[PDB]
């Protein structure tokens, strides 16, 4: 079937809050007026609607560090004096799969990343691995 | 008001004291009015503007800074008329054709930090703001009138030198006198000026992740209209402002330009003194080959190829009216993970014009040139490609044999001819390309594979002749080099991090850039008699081997060799003598050049 | 594996897979698989895990508040070892393109 | 001071310098002329040349060959002397390219004299009101053009009015270097250079 669409407004800090592709949750007040256009395309007194937004959220970046807090820091920073916190890491990976330790390994590499860098500032090379 | 004027006057007349007390120097060396001197020199050269910088005004008078930084559209006109009485009071007596007096241009530069384009909020409405940004379109200059003088339609009265506000914002014309629209426009009595809207692209540095890049409109005026092209890097100071002519309540928003600075051709004398010493030291020659791509290992012909090919060989216009391409066109087929990409990435930032294409990311519109509909106007209008947006640079094609077969065929004519000939949409027209090719390219097996021989390359000969050079940088196993080079790149990922210091027998990238380009323009060289010589035996003897090699072979080689590879040896010596700005090629310029086509011939063997 | 030396090169890291049979291996596999529907019906470890929440706060963290600096990493060590694997390369089937293998050591370190 | 000087430029008094280079140079630029009887020998060159010949060749050579007599040849102007570039001389001389016309057009055009042409008067009358037209943009551009690039403006000048721009540049370093204190320092020669 297709899709059905609604037209939402954003104003003042709540604009580029998101991009095109962005799988937002949204929360807006469901506003009405008076459009002549819709009332000559339908024939009725037909009033046209837009969400005026007060926030949004993304339904994929669940967790950002613009969000977390001090608890949230101070129990990473906790974690990490452990010593097996590499194994720990390797081992969170998708813990419903046996094994493919390796794989683990190499996935948490991968997703935690190395670091980009440009020396002498006219050469580039990446950080992701 | 008389208050109102009393204010203007009194401002004008403090801009007026700035620019003719400001100085700058010691006791201990001396003093130079710097604005009363510019402005005096360039209306004696019939220029007419000057470039007040915003941190002399400050150091001169804080108040009138700030007051033009908050409101420059106030200020700026009472800035621009100081000037102009400031040019009159200098200038006078002067001759005769020369006594009416002229406005100046007032531009404006800063050393602040600069804004950026998602930075510009609501509240930098109608402030100054510095933003750096490329300017991806450039309109043909158009006609603004800034004095205007309005006729009755009916009766014939005159109201005459009405003042027009700057920018995009326009004039409401009295509905009085006669009808409810008494007034036509004088097309005579009137003065207009040149102005040129451009979209300056966000920088892709400064594009956050995953966004689109955003562009914003500017507004370009007077002598700032030509100032700057598609495909240059700028810093724009300018007033945020609105339209003034989906939603009820939105205005567009565009940028008054009032200073622009080229973030990158006019040398300084001293810049002069500096480009003829490097040309005339004598191994100024090795000097450009270590300052190409320095982080690069290795591969020291490859980067003396492209030395050649970023300095080029001379145009030349034969009696017959045949032209002769300079441009040198450089082919990198190889092994993977050899650096060709980082060259090409190096060639791209270096060049005076460079322009950087994926081959697999482009077509043949897109290289060449498009015809689209324009939506405003209905009329089919031209797009330059990427080789039209590098005329008189380098085109780096990475990854060049990913192309489709039909669309390596468009850029034939840009590579050789050097035009674009279309015949498209009812629009015919030659458009130039005189621009060198950068390409790189992987096997056809990934790996140069030895015991296939020729199956290795996909390309035609036909575009294989227009390249000059053709590299196979095989990667070649061996343990002192691989310890070498591994010792290199982990130091150099070391070295990130200390303050991006120079080393010695090095030319920096923005003066080996700088030094490129005065070459280019000054430098056109030709062959010694002698030297055209022993050019022409040894490309017998050249040609005698590459036939009887195919003879041997009873198979036709991939890369061919031709008069196109004559011509590329003369073109690769006019390159090395424009080095070292000498106006012609000696036999040791053309024994380097035999060198390097050698190398790039053993690769053909 | 079908693909060329030019996209092979480009992964920092290869990982291979295989089913082979190995039947006590096989019973840990397949008691762990029950396990886990037995686990997570509607209704090699040894270290225990992360909470996924805690990790994605851990990421999202280390990925910020965090870049590693390198300063020193035994070049000599890490290039003797990059030589002789070109060379045992050069005798078999997998491809040490000469400095992505180099910079993948060097973002696997950070 | 005593400062290298090269031997002055006489190309537009009534005979030019013996040992300038600017006026060799000069006299070296090619002239049209129809030659009055055949040269023996000189058909390698361009065995006998015929009579009635039109050749192009120096203008050294033309003012030795020339006699007033006109027994050997007949000498004609260049097209850029002749009255239809006059009369684009006088439209506006500051436009056209006198160093793609000749970069010696001044010094040429005045030893173009010696010949004794009908249009004597005309040639020397252009040349006049041509330098005339061309001083002030000379001067200004010479005298206002502090610290630039000099490309541009000098591009468009034959070499006598290069040498005037030079002068002019030199003076107004000269003063600017006063005014800035940089005059009163004592420096080595640019042989140091060596
Ligand atoms: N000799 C070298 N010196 C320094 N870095 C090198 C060298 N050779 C390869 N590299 C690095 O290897 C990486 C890949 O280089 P790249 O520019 O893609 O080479 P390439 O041959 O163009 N790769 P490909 O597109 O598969 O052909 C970059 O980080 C380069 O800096
Ligand atoms: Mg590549
Ligand atoms: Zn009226």
């Amino acid at each position: 079937r297709l899709p059905r669409s609604k037209d939402a407004i954003l104003l003042a800090d709540l604009v580029d809050s998101c991009k095109p592709g962005d799988e937002i949750e949204l929360t807006g007040i469901y506003h009405n007026n008076y459009d002549g256009s819709l009332n000559t395309a339908n024939g009725f007194p037909v009033f046209a609607t837009v969400i005026l937004a007060n926030h949004v959220a993304k339904k994929d970046n669940k967790v950002a560090v613009g969000e977390l807090t001090d608890e949230d820091v101070k129990m990473i920073t906790s974690l990490s004096k452990d010593q097996q916190i590499g194994e720990k890491i390797f081992a969170s990976i998708a813990p419903s799969i046996y094994g493919h330790e390796d794989i683990k390994r190499g996935l948490a590499l991968a997703l935690f990343g190395g670091e980009p860098k440009n020396p002498g500032g006219k050469h580039k090379v990446r950080g992701d691995i | 008001a008389d208050e109102g004027q009393a204010r203007k006057s009194q401002l004008q007349r403090r801009f007026k004291e700035f620019l003719r007390q400001y100085r700058v120097g010691t006791d201990r060396t001396g003093f130079t009015f710097k604005y009363r001197d510019e402005l005096k020199r360039h209306y004696n050269l019939g220029e007419y503007w000057i470039e007040v910088e915003m941190e002399d005004l400050a150091s001169f008078d804080e108040d009138l800074a700030d007051y033009l930084y908050k409101q420059p559209a106030e200020h700026l006109q009472l800035l621009e008329e100081a000037a102009k009485e400031v040019a009159d009071e200098v200038t006078r007596p002067r001759p005769s054709g020369e006594e009416v007096l002229q406005d100046i241009q007032v531009m404006l530069k800063s050393d602040a930090s600069p804004s950026s384009i998602r930075s510009l909020k609501s509240d930098m409405m109608s402030h100054l703001v510095k933003i750096p940004g490329i300017i991806i379109a450039a309109s043909a200059v158009r006609a603004k009138a800034t004095r205007i003088s309005i006729q009755c339609r009916s009766c014939r009265n005159t109201l005459t030198n009405i003042a027009m506000r700057p920018g995009l914002e326009g004039y409401a014309l009295p509905r009085k006198c006669c009808p409810l629209d008494p007034y036509f426009i004088m097309p005579d009595k009137c003065k207009c000026v040149d102005f040129q809207t451009l979209k300056l692209q966000e920088l892709p540095d400064a594009v956050p992740h995953g966004e689109m890049p955003r562009h914003m409109q500017l507004y370009c005026d007077r002598y700032l209209c030509d100032k700057v092209v598609p495909g240059n890097r700028v810093t724009i100071m300018g007033i945020y402002s609105i339209k003034k002519f989906v939603g009820v309540g939105i205005r567009s928003s565009y940028i008054r330009v009032l200073g622009i600075q080229v973030d990158t051709g006019a040398v300084s004398p001293q810049e002069e003194e500096e480009f003829r010493r490097l040309a005339a030291l004598p191994n100024v020659y090795e000097v450009i080959s270590k300052s190409i791509a320095p982080s690069i290992f290795g591969g020291t012909d490859m980067k003396k190829a492209i030395a050649c090919l970023l300095f080029g060989g001379s145009r030349k216009r034969l009696p017959d009216g045949l032209t002769r391409r300079g441009d040198i066109n450089l082919l990198m087929l190889g092994d993977p993970g050899t650096a060709k990409s980082q060259l090409l990435k190096f060639v791209e930032k270096c060049s005076p014009i460079g322009v950087y294409t994926s081959g697999k990311g482009s077509s043949a519109a897109g290289l060449t040139a498009s015809v689209m509909r324009d939506p405003s106007s209905r009329n089919f209008i031209m797009e330059g490609g990427a080789m039209v947006l590098a005329d008189g640079g380098v085109v780096c094609i990475d990854e060049f044999d990913k192309m489709r077969e039909d669309d390596r065929v468009a850029i034939h004519e840009a590579m050789e001819q050097q035009t674009i000939s279309i015949a498209k949409a009812g629009i015919t027209t030659t458009l130039n390309s005189r621009c060198s090719v950068l390409a790189a390219a992987n096997s056809v097996f990934g790996r140069w594979d030895e015991t296939k021989g020729e199956d290795n390359i996909d390309f035609m000969p036909t575009i294989l002749s227009r390249f000059d050079m053709i590299f196979i940088v095989k990667d070649e196993h061996n343990e002192e080099r691989d310890v070498m080079l591994a010792k290199h790149v982990i130091t150099l990922h070391v070295s990130a991090l200390t303050q991006t210091q120079a080393v010695e027998g090095e030319i920096d990238l923005a003066k080996l850039k700088k030094f490129i380009a005065y070459c280019r323009v000054k430098c056109g060289p030709r062959l010694s008699a002698e030297a055209a010589e022993k050019l022409k035996n040894r490309y017998i003897i050249m040609r005698s081997g590459a036939r009887q090699h195919e003879r041997d072979s009873d198979r036709r080689s991939s890369i061919p060799i031709t008069v196109r590879q004559l011509e590329a040896i003369v073109r690769i010596a006019e390159a090395l003598s424009k080095m070292k700005l000498q106006p012609f090629a000696t036999e040791a310029d053309v024994e380097e050049a035999l060198r390097l086509f050698q190398v790039s011939t053993l690769d053909a063997a | 594996v079908d693909l060329t030396e030019p996209i092979i090169s480009r992964f920092d890291i290869l990982c291979v897979v295989r089913d082979t049979v190995d039947p006590v291996q096989d019973e840990m596999l397949a008691r762990f698989v029950v396990g886990s529907h037995v686990r997570h019906h509607p209704s090699t470890y040894g270290v225990e895990p992360l909470p996924q929440e805690v990790l994605k706060k851990y990421i999202i963290y280390a990925k910020e508040r965090v870049h590693p600096k390198l300063n020193q990493m035994d070049q000599d060590k890490v290039a003797k070892m990059y030589s002789d694997l070109r060379k045992e390369s050069m005798a078999t089937g997998s491809i040490p393109i000469t400095v992505r293998h180099i910079e993948s050591m060097i973002r696997m370190a950070e | 001071s005593e400062a290298y000087f090269r031997v002055e430029s006489g190309a537009l008094g009534p005979e030019e310098n013996f040992l300038s280079l600017d006026d060799i140079l000069m006299s070296h630029e090619k002239l049209p002329v129809r030659t009055e009887t055949a040269m023996p020998r000189l058909g390698a060159f361009f065995n006998a040349v015929p009579q009635g010949s039109k050749l192009e060749l120096p203008l050294w050579l033309a003012k030795g060959l020339f006699d007033n007599k006109r027994r050997i040849l007949s000498v004609e102007l260049p097209k850029i002397y002749q009255e239809g570039w006059r009369t684009v001389f006088s439209a506006d001389p500051n436009v056209v390219d006198l160093h793609k016309m000749g970069p010696h057009f001044y010094g040429f055009g005045s030893q173009l004299l010696h010949f004794d042409s009908p249009e004597n008067a005309d040639i020397s009358q252009s040349l006049l009101q041509t330098f005339i037209g061309r001083f002030r943009r000379i001067m200004d551009s010479s005298q206002n053009a502090y610290n630039e690039d000099t490309s541009a403006l000098v591009a468009r000048l034959d070499e006598m009015e290069r040498g005037l721009f030079q002068t002019g540049q030199k003076g107004l370093n000269d003063f600017q270097c006063w005014e800035k204190g940089q005059a009163s320092q004592i420096t080595a020669s640019n042989l140091v250079q060596n």
